[PDB]
Parts: structure tokens; C-alpha cells; sequence
């Protein structure tokens, strides 16, 4: 039953420091070289570093070489990797993995850890500006509405329609990052009759600065 | 440094179908006085770790699925699932450990495959919340359609514009395995009130003409 | 040994 628990990580700023703890169980700790493994948002696995079962010989990745201290504790099964002046290329999900293979060079990783996840940026907690998208015919028998929640840190933020009323043909774009804030986008599609003669809300919730806004979806007025 | 080349990015299955994956590095990984090759298959599910399937090209791990085959050699190496099932749908990663560092590929995307569908374009101009705000989003949803592959465009009054121009995709539906994406023309309200067309556009492989769709910000 | 990261 190997076991790996990741911790330490957490929000901080460019050039701030911060440590990931790996506590292992199931298995002799000694026996066996430990690693770090990072997925950039992009979904990109990137070795960080290895160290030796005996902590003598380390080895990192070279874009992290002089900033990462990788410290081994075979007395509490622990592995902790040190990080120091973080970069805005430093935000991943970092996990712990056990070695295999031999003595000597890399090798492939059969258990992993969860991950922590750490998140390098220098953006304070922003609530969201929340727009409504009205389409400027009612040509298709169908009607689309949306809702852009625009310039919000730190993630998430709930989005749901009619608090959870308009489930089928609701569509959540992804977050994207946009000056150090994040902006998605939420479609609602309904019956061209309902619309605009029934309502159609847009519910966001912001929990990170505790904001939530519901945002009336109306026709665009051009007179 | 070795450079793991994937390929493709996305894979169209249909469940039960055999499925390859592709794997090439810039270097040989084979050792010639094992006669083994230093590559490994791993698998990773939405939110979840990556799971390793086979190391040493073609050893498989004790509880990964007979189905999933590894072969290859020297610089080449390939991924094989013979009768692919819906609990296989995940990234799939290959990675070299015959130099260090331990370099991944970009990964393999396992999609199912579906009909067809053409997108469903839709425009929004910016809110006058926003304009009073100086700023100007002009938003295009485009909703429900299949494969992924997708030209959207951004034109400014009969110009192509690239700057301030967000996209995002949504996964594969679990229900109807369509696909959706929002692009995002992001401006000031002094640069959104120069300009009076704007029309978002794509081209999809469902129509050979582009779905066209404008607004005209002084009409409605 | 060259590259180790098991000590004997
Ligand atoms: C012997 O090879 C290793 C690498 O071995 C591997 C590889 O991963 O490249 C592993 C596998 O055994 C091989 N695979 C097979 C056989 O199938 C594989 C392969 O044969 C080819 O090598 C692939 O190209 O090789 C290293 O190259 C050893 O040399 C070391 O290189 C590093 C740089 O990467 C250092 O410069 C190191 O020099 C020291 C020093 O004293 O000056 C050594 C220190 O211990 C090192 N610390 C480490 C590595 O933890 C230190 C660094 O400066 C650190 O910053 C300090 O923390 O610098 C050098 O020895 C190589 N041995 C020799 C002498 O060739």
C-alpha cells in the first residue's frame, strides 16, 4: 500500500520562497530514489529534480538549477523540496513520485503522489466583472444567451443559470488568463419563445473575495 | 536533451476499436548491451496522476490492461490498444529515461468519435456595463460541433485582427461528445467605438464556406 | 558508477 502525501504548496508572488513536504508510506524509503515531477496548466509533464535513497547526489532540471534545493529525511520518510525565487514559469502541479530501475541514470515512475498545486503570481484578489450577453432576429428557433465573467483572482468561480434551473445546453468555457486575472465565458441556449419573455439569470459567485452577482439577461435597447 | 515527439495531439476512437499512439525521441534510446530501450507509457485521467502502463517499450506493469501493447525501438516507439474501451479514454504521455533529464512528449489525447456536427456561431457585442467600465469584450460562442479542429477568425471592419484575442475550449461533452469554444476580442471602449464592423468567423470541416457572423455597432 | 542515485 505505497502511499505518497504531497504538501506546501500554496499562492506566492515571483521571487517569494516556498517548500513542498512528501511524506511516503507502504514501502522502504531508503530502498528507493524519490523525485518530483511538475504539469505546467498547459498539461505538460516536467521533471523538477531526483535525489539519491542516501540524499549524497541530487539532480534537477536545468531550467531550475540554483533555485530548487531538493532534501532528503530517511529518519520520517519525508522528502522536501525547497523552491526559491519563483517564477511565473514555476506555477504547476508538483508531484511526488518514487524512482525505480537501477543505480545509476533516470528511470520511470510507477507511483505518484496527488500533486500539490502552486501557483506563482503577483495579482491581489480581484472580484469579477460579470457582463450580459444579449445577441443583437430570432432567426433559428433557438436562442442563445451568454454571460462573461471578466478580470477575477484567484479561481474559481461558480457560474450557473436560473441557480441551477437552465442545466441542458448550458456550455462553461475554460478560464484563460488575461493580465494576471482570468476571464470565462458561460452559454446558455433556450427556446426562442421563453426568451426574452421569461428570464434567464446569470448566478456567479466569487468565494476568494466573497461576491456573488446575478445578472439579468435584457434585449439590447437601441433607443 | 531529448525531444519525446507525440503524435497526433488528439485521437478519434470508436469503442472497441484497435487504437496506436506514436512516439518519437531525437535520440536512440537503445542499449546495446541490454538490448533494451528506455521508454515508458503513461496514462492520466482527468484529474487524477499519471498512471505508468508499460516501461521498457513493450513491458507492461502488473494490473495495466492486457489490451494496451507497447512496441518499438531505437528512435521509435508505439502505443497499441487492441479492443479500446471507454474507461481508456485519458492523456497518454511517453517518456525517455535513457538520458538524463527524464523528458515527456507532449501527450496523446484519446476523444470519442462522433459524427459530424457544424458549429453553432453566435456574436455578442460588448455590454454597456462594460463600455461604462472603458473596456470592450466582443464574445463568439461557438457551440456544438465535431472534430476539434476549428479556424475561428477575428475581423475588424474587413481586417483580420490577432491582438487581444482570447480562446477557450471546453472537453468533450460526455453526452452528445461535441465540442464548444469562446473567443473573446478584448479592447478598450475608445478602440471598440474607432471601428464600426465586426464579424467572427471560422472554418470547420462540416461547411466549405466560413460561418460568417457580424454586427454593426451602431445597429441592432 | 557514473549518474548514481543508489548508494550500496
Ligand atoms: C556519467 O554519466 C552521467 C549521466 O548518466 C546517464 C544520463 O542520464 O545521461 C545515465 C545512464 O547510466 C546512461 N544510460 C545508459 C547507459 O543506457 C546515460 C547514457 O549512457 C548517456 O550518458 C546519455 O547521454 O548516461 C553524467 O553524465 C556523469 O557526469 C556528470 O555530469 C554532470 C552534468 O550533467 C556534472 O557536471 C557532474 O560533475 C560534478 C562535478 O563534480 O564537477 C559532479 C557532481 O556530483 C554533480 N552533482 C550531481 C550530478 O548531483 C555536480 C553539479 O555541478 C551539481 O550542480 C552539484 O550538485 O558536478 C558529472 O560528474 C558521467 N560521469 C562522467 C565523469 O562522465
Amino acid at each position: 500500500e505505497v502511499q505518497l502525501v504531497e504538501s506546501g504548496g500554496g499562492l506566492v508572488k515571483p521571487g517569494g520562497s516556498l517548500k513542498l513536504s512528501c511524506a511516503a508510506s507502504g514501502f522502504t524509503f531508503t530502498r528507493y530514489a524519490m523525485s518530483w515531477v511538475r504539469q505546467t496548466p498547459e498539461k505538460r509533464l516536467e521533471w523538477v529534480a531526483t535525489i539519491s535513497n542516501g540524499g549524497s547526489y541530487t539532480y534537477y532540471l536545468d531550467s531550475v538549477k540554483g533555485r530548487f534545493t531538493l532534501s532528503r529525511d530517511n529518519a520520517k520518510n519525508t522528502l522536501y523540496l525547497q523552491m526559491s525565487s519563483l517564477r511565473s514559469e514555476d506555477t504547476a502541479m508538483y508531484y511526488c513520485a518514487r524512482r525505480e530501475g537501477g543505480q545509476a541514470g533516470p528511470a520511470w515512475f510507477v507511483y505518484w503522489g496527488q500533486g500539490t498545486l502552486v501557483t506563482v503570481s503577483a495579482a491581489k484578489t480581484t472580484p469579477p466583472s460579470v457582463y450580459p450577453l444579449a445577441p443583437g432576429a430570432q432567426t433559428n428557433s433557438m436562442v442563445t444567451l451568454g454571460c462573461l465573467v471578466k478580470g477575477y483572482f484567484p479561481e474559481p468561480v461558480t457560474v450557473t443559470w436560473n441557480s441551477g434551473s437552465l442545466s441542458s445546453g448550458v456550455h462553461t468555457f475554460p478560464a484563460v488568463l488575461q493580465s494576471d486575472l482570468y476571464t470565462l465565458s458561460s452559454s446558455v441556449t433556450v427556446p426562442s419563445s421563453t426568451w426574452p419573455s421569461e428570464t434567464v439569470t446569470c448566478n456567479v459567485a466569487h468565494p476568494a473575495s466573497s461576491t456573488k452577482v446575478d445578472k439579468k439577461i435584457v434585449p439590447r435597447d437601441c433607443g | 536533451d531529448i525531444v519525446m515527439t507525440q503524435s497526433p495531439s488528439s485521437l478519434a476512437m470508436s469503442v472497441g476499436q484497435k487504437v496506436t499512439m506514436n512516439c518519437k525521441s531525437s535520440q536512440s534510446l537503445l542499449n546495446s548491451s541490454n538490448q533494451k530501450n528506455y521508454l515508458a507509457w503513461y496514462q492520466q485521467k482527468p484529474g487524477q496522476s499519471p498512471k505508468l502502463l508499460v516501461y521498457f517499450a513493450s513491458t507492461r506493469e502488473s494490473g495495466v490492461p492486457d489490451r494496451f501493447i507497447g512496441s518499438g525501438s531505437g528512435t521509435d516507439f508505439t502505443l497499441t490498444i487492441s479492443s479500446a474501451q471507454a474507461e481508456d479514454l485519458a492523456d497518454y504521455f511517453c517518456q525517455q529515461y535513457y538520458s538524463t533529464p527524464p523528458t515527456f512528449g507532449a501527450g496523446t489525447k484519446l476523444e470519442l468519435k462522433r459524427a459530424d456536427a457544424a458549429p453553432t456561431v453566435s456574436i455578442f457585442p460588448p455590454s454597456s456595463e462594460q463600455l461604462t467600465s472603458g473596456g470592450a469584450s466582443v464574445v463568439c460562442f461557438l457551440n456544438n460541433f465535431y472534430p476539434k479542429d476549428i479556424n475561428v477568425k477575428w475581423k475588424i471592419d474587413g481586417s483580420e485582427r490577432q491582438n487581444g484575442v482570447l480562446n477557450s475550449w471546453t472537453d468533450q461533452d460526455s453526452k452528445d461528445s461535441t465540442y464548444s469554444m469562446s473567443s473573446t476580442l478584448t479592447l478598450t471602449k475608445d478602440e471598440y467605438e474607432r471601428h464600426n464592423s465586426y464579424t467572427c468567423e471560422a472554418t470547420h470541416k462540416t461547411s466549405t464556406s466560413p460561418i460568417v457572423k457580424s454586427f454593426n455597432r451602431n445597429e441592432c | 558508477v557514473t549518474g548514481i542515485r543508489i548508494e550500496d
